[PDB]
């Protein structure tokens, strides 16, 4: 019967352009009593509840009710009457059907001023106990939504109040704010939704954060209202109250004693559920606490409080909040030094999980102090931590960059212990790239040449049956190590290493049976050819031999264009082919090896190749 | 300073604290100024043999007088948290003989900081026992038994803080459990005040507050309830080594009671209370008699007391209740199935909580469709009443899609940020130290609407704004719910009316595809097709379509093939 009455009235309003009542609104109230009576009938007699057609009928009824409400001259009472209508039951909001009408209610700049009147009887709906807590929570939604909409996409309270002209609800808010005494009768009167006190806290935060200078006679009531919330026992309400009182004492009206009290209450006993609240609270409170603590010279105890609480809950999880307390502002620091040993020990204890991104931001703090200057054991402590972290495995590259800048401001061979062995080899190679580059910075890498020679002997002979990344990433540190201004004035110390690496290229180019031995010779011959004009000129014919093998297995990858799997191991052969081109080409002192080399070059021009190195060989023919 | 060099830092302060009012930095702050954090692999014993006589002579004095506001309580708590910070590998008995004499003195008294060493010093002796066995297992465990015997005197004197978390579990337990059974039963199955039965005369239902102003102190109930939640957490471990006996039907009423009278002024205890509840419900035989004695009706939003901390305990409690409801799946008749889909569709359409809980609720309704089909196949008389249930849950799926589509452009705004916060976070990666693409050319060429957004501008944010991919969450929701919809719409084929009224020449084509629906079911199907066609705007470029949009178009096409 309810569905029949609803779609009969919906048909009668659809067949006309506007309301058949011509915005009278007497059958719609009859439909409202119809809905209340069928809800009471379905609640008393338990036959068949919560249907499809009941929900669709209620949706159609809300559609026609809110269609009539946007088509009237008194829109202020029947909206709140509709909020009364589903006090007992029937959802919490018509999602994007009632809230869309309220988003129409929030007109920009209140030109018509109907919304100001709505806010007036809205807060009269809030203070009067004419409904349960859920519809007063929807009243929170509409009131705080239009307030922060005027705050956000306009000036912060610049259109409603200009010279205390028409406040018209702020005195009702004074009457509301004055009742907070005796815990706003929270204990005396039982309210089971705690959204009401959070509504009031957020409403005060709107007034504090929006414009605390045009209003001056309300501020004692504001601070006593936001201070009565401190003495509760819950956690999120307590930290929201801490956040709003730090908003106020960061804005203006600064006291002397209790700002240290709310500071030490902020940085003590904060568990997991309120981390973002204390982050915002400290980030708002501390830049004015620094400038109002240093108004007198000798008070600097607000670093001593952080030190006392940091050594209080030592080596625990709650210290991490203080560990990135000192990281988000940094210019209020580089005035203490026990902080440095504290954070070094903390990152060395927290590296062994998922909080590694914390510890790097600890280390990125330390360098920011060092560049602020422009101890001793802690230097080798933090460099040992950095080396152990980068060889333990984005942010590792940040660790690389910070160690590279930190060395120039352990210094012994530790990498003899470095499956995952190839990954440790690559990370060791990335470490020794710069840790050999950043010491003895006058091209003075010759004293440790036997030690680093025995260190790298187990990875210059790497690619015999394993991956290419070891040689492809040790190539850079070999390219740094084999530039030592040559051997013409110094003793023959780099020269046995040169003869050793050239006989290694020789003995790895005698192996031509698989596609693993051909990479080591061409890579190390290329770094010898780049870093020295002299190379194995009596032994250039194995380079021609491997070049011909590269041509004859380019014949194997000629009739396919690409590989189905293992695609990298063809374009890396093309890459070392571009290497071997220039390597066997830039010296024209060949003997009988010129004509087969040129016939292979002509065969390379013959068959279908890629253009990016055909242009290289026509530039080479231009040379 | 990781050696004996600390001793000359307090060799002048090696004497005891005389005039303890102003001497707050002499002897007690040795683990507080600098000498608390330095490395000590085997560097402790160079001074650890000086800490034990010094702290021993500290603990010889400073008696049990607790009422005065710290003439001596400061150094008492100082040596207390010195005792937790020290980690040792040797000389365990010099620690152990000098700590028991204070915990054997504070058995019946717990008011005004009266003996709060115990919840730390018994844990430190537990830690030293877990380092290496000291064959002292029948001496220290009697004190908590005398605490349990003191609790009748404690409840008669109030017309607490046991903290039994690791006090009875030692991970081996080669002892008896009958004394543990009696010490649990002496306080579990009792009315904890003498007033909780007389508040059940107003039960017609539930109590939001703990007590309506019957006890004047109002802090004993808070501590006693906290201790009861501690013990209700800790007897779960006992179940796995040995089966518990002498009572099996006494846990559900105390579970419902403790869920009803948790205080709204705290939220920590509800976490391990729900953890103990799911640790009960993770078993095989304990989860059978529990749904009968709660009647699946005290498992509602009474478990959130105070609506400013029933926003972090939502996914835990909803996941445990849904996991248990999926675990039984055979005890449920149709009325409980109606009652649980009526609340879990509301959990699905609730926008205030996370996406994973909504996906879990949709998964729960998909797990219930088999029980609905089997119950409808049992008795055909309620076979229409089952079929309408299958038009409720998929209706909520149609609503959930709708709740996404109205946010469409708003989602796009965050996607714009998800471009820039990605685009500035991948071009900081090309600053690597790698080569063979630069030194090669160096060597060569040298010789040649704000509607949903209003929540994000509140001054009390209480949670950081997310930076996850909104389109990935939208595709996850659409793919999961459309697979569920394909399953349920195919499963609706068993509730066809008999084809003798339509008297078709081929009933073998019937009961496979062709069926009937009401008006309010084909309206739901029309809105489902409408919302699924609208929802393909999230997966445009931002017979030429993307892969995820093509997959969802295959789901939408296959979903409507088995409809009549």
């Amino acid at each position: 019967f309810f569905t029949n009455m609803v779609d009969l009235f919906n048909t009668m309003v659809i067949t006309n352009g506007d309301e058949w009542l011509k915005k009278k609104g007497n059958m719609i109230l009859k439909l409202k009593d119809m809905l209340n009576l069928t809800l009471k009938t379905i609640k008393e007699n338990s036959f068949y509840i919560d249907h499809l057609q009941l929900n669709q009928s209620i949706a159609k009824f809300q559609a026609l009710y809110l269609r009539f409400t946007e088509l009237s001259e008194r829109d202020q009472n029947p909206l709140l009457l509709d909020f009364i209508d589903f006090s007992f039951s029937n959802g919490i909001k018509a999602s994007y059907s009632l809230k869309k009408f309220i988003f129409h209610n929030i007109i920009a700049s209140s030109n018509k001023e109907k919304q100001n009147n709505f806010i007036n009887d809205a807060t009269l709906f809030v203070l009067s106990d004419k409904c349960l807590d859920a519809r007063i929570f929807v009243l929170k939604n509409v009131i705080n939504s239009t307030l922060i909409y005027e705050v956000a996409t306009s000036g912060s309270l610049k259109s409603y109040l200009v010279e205390d002209k028409k406040p018209k609800w702020l005195e009702l808010l004074h009457n509301k704010i004055w009742k907070n005494s005796n815990a706003i009768l929270a204990y005396d009167v039982l309210d089971h939704h705690d959204l009401f006190r959070f509504e009031l806290l957020q409403l005060s935060a709107i007034f504090i954060k929006a414009d605390p200078e045009i209003i001056a006679e309300i501020k004692k009531d504001i601070i006593k209202f936001c201070w009565n919330f401190i003495k509760l026992e819950d956690t999120l309400i307590k930290q929201s109250a801490y956040l709003v009182t730090s908003y106020f004492i960061s804005k203006f009206d600064f006291p002397i004693k209790v700002v240290t009290q709310v500071f030490v209450a902020l940085l003590r006993s904060s568990h997991v559920e309120a981390r973002y609240l204390v982050k915002q609270s400290l980030d708002v409170l501390t830049p004015v606490l620094h400038e109002r603590m240093n108004a007198a010279g000798t008070p600097d105890t607000w670093i001593n409080w952080v030190k006392r609480v940091m050594v209080e809950n030592s080596s625990s999880q709650n210290n991490i909040l203080y560990q990135f307390l000192i990281s988000h502002p940094d210019l209020f620091f580089n005035s203490r030094d026990l902080f440095i040993s504290n954070i070094i020990h903390h990152m060395n204890k927290i590296t062994f999980s998922d909080s590694h991104t914390l510890a790097i931001d600890l280390a990125s703090l330390i360098l920011y102090w060092e560049n602020k200057t422009l101890s001793l054991h802690l230097r080798e402590a933090c460099t040992a931590f950095l080396i152990r972290y980068v060889c333990a495995s984005e942010l590792g590259l940040r660790a690389i960059n910070i160690l590279s800048e930190l060395i120039s401001d352990v210094k012994l061979v530790y990498f003899e212990k470095f499956s995952e062995n190839i990954l440790y080899y690559c990370m060791n190679a990335l470490d020794v790239l710069y840790v050999f580059f950043k010491n003895k910075t006058k091209e003075w890498i010759m004293e440790n040449l036997p030690t680093i020679q025995n260190l790298l002997e187990k990875c210059i002979k790497s690619d015999h049956h394993d991956v290419q990344e070891a040689l492809q990433k040790v190539l850079q540190v070999i390219m740094k190590a084999i530039k030592a201004q040559g051997v013409s004035v110094i003793i023959e110390e780099e020269s046995p290493g040169k003869t050793f690496i050239q006989m290694l290229t020789s003995v790895i180019t005698q192996d031509l049976q698989e596609t693993s031995s051909v990479t080591a010779g061409v890579t190390l011959a290329w770094v010898l050819f780049m870093n020295f004009p002299d190379n194995i000129v009596p032994l250039l014919t194995p380079l021609m031999k491997t070049f011909s093998k590269l041509c004859k297995d380019h014949l194997s990858i000629s009739q396919p264009k690409d590989a189905m799997a293992l695609e990298e191991a063809r374009i890396t052969t093309k890459l070392l082919e571009k290497v071997l081109y220039i390597l066997s080409l830039k010296v024209s002192l060949l003997g009988d090896s010129r004509r087969p080399f040129l016939s292979t070059v002509a065969l390379l021009i013959d068959h279908s190749m890629d253009q990016n190195f055909l242009r290289k060989i026509v530039n080479m023919s231009r040379s | 300073m990781s050696l004996t060099e600390q001793i000359e830092q307090f060799a002048s302060r090696f004497r005891d604290d005389d005039a303890t009012l102003q001497s707050r930095y002499s002897t007690l702050s040795e683990l507080y100024d600098i000498m608390e954090l330095l490395n000590s692999p085997e560097d402790y014993h160079f001074f650890l043999q000086a800490v034990i006589p010094l702290l021993l002579n500290q603990l010889k004095e400073v008696p049990i007088s607790y009422d005065a506001h710290s003439p001596e309580q400061k150094l008492r708590n100082s040596m207390l948290d010195i005792f937790n910070r020290c980690l040792m590998n040797q000389t365990f008995q010099p620690y152990a003989m000098e700590v028991l004499e204070f915990l054997l003195s504070v058995l019946p008294k717990e008011n005004e900081e009266n003996g709060i060493l115990c919840m730390k010093v018994l844990t430190t002796l537990f830690k030293s026992f877990k380092s290496i066995l000291q064959d002292k297992l029948d001496s220290f465990i009697r004190i908590i038994i005398q605490i349990y015997k003191n609790t009748p005197n404690l409840i008669n004197q109030t017309f607490l803080r046991s903290s039994m978390f690791s006090f009875k579990i030692l991970s081996e337990c080669p002892i008896t459990m009958v004394t543990l059974y009696s010490s649990y039963k002496q306080l579990t199955s009792t009315s904890l005040p003498e007033f909780t039965p007389l508040i059940m005369n107003l039960l017609n239902t539930s109590i939001s507050t703990e007590i309506i102003n019957r006890p004047a102190y109002c802090d004993f109930i808070l501590a006693q309830i906290k201790a009861t939640s501690f013990l209700a957490y800790v007897f779960i471990r006992g179940y796995a080594p040995e089966f518990l006996q002498d009572y099996v039907n006494f846990v559900p009423d105390l579970i419902i009671r403790l869920l009803q009278d948790c205080p709204s002024e705290l939220s920590s205890a509800r976490k391990e209370l729900l953890h103990a509840t799911r640790h009960i419900l993770s078993t095989n035989y304990k989860k059978l008699f529990l749904p009968k004695l709660d009647y699946l009706f005290d498992e509602r939003i009474l478990i959130g007391n105070g609506f400013t901390m029933h926003e972090t305990l939502r996914p835990l409690a909803y996941s445990t209740v849904a996991d248990f409801i999926h675990n039984i799946r055979s005890e449920l008749q149709l009325s409980e199935i109606e009652k649980t889909i009526k609340i879990y569709t509301g959990y699905l359409l609730d926008e205030s909580l996370a996406l994973t809980v909504q996906i879990m609720s949709a998964k729960l309704l998909l797990n219930l469709v088999e029980r609905i089909l089997k119950l409808g196949k049992e008795n055909p008389q309620e076979a229409p009443r089952a079929k309408k249930l299958l038009m409720i849950i998929i209706d909520s799926y149609m609503n959930r899609f709708k709740t996404l589509n109205r946010q469409y452009d708003t989602i796009m705004k965050y996607y714009g940020r998800y471009e820039t916060h990605k685009k500035e976070k991948a071009e900081k990666l090309k600053n690597s130290i790698q080569d063979n693409d630069k030194e090669s050319e160096e060597f060569m060429r040298k010789v040649l609407v704000e509607m949903f957004d209003i929540k994000n501008y509140a001054p009390i944010l209480l949670l950081p704004t997310p930076t996850n991919d909104p389109i990935k969450d939208a595709f996850y929701l659409y793919r999961t719910l459309m697979s569920f919809l394909k399953t349920i719409i195919h499963d609706l084929k068993v509730f066809n009316p008999p084809p003798n009224e339509y008297t078709v020449a081929n009933p073998k084509l019937w009961a496979s595809v062709s069926r009937v629906f009401s008006y309010e079911e084909v309206i739901v199907f029309k809105d489902l097709f409408h919302e699924c066609i609208i929802g393909l705007k999230f997966f445009k470029d931002h017979v030429s379509a993307t892969k995820d949009a093509r997959e969802l178009m295959d789901y939408l096409a296959f979903m409507f093939m088995q409809m009549d």
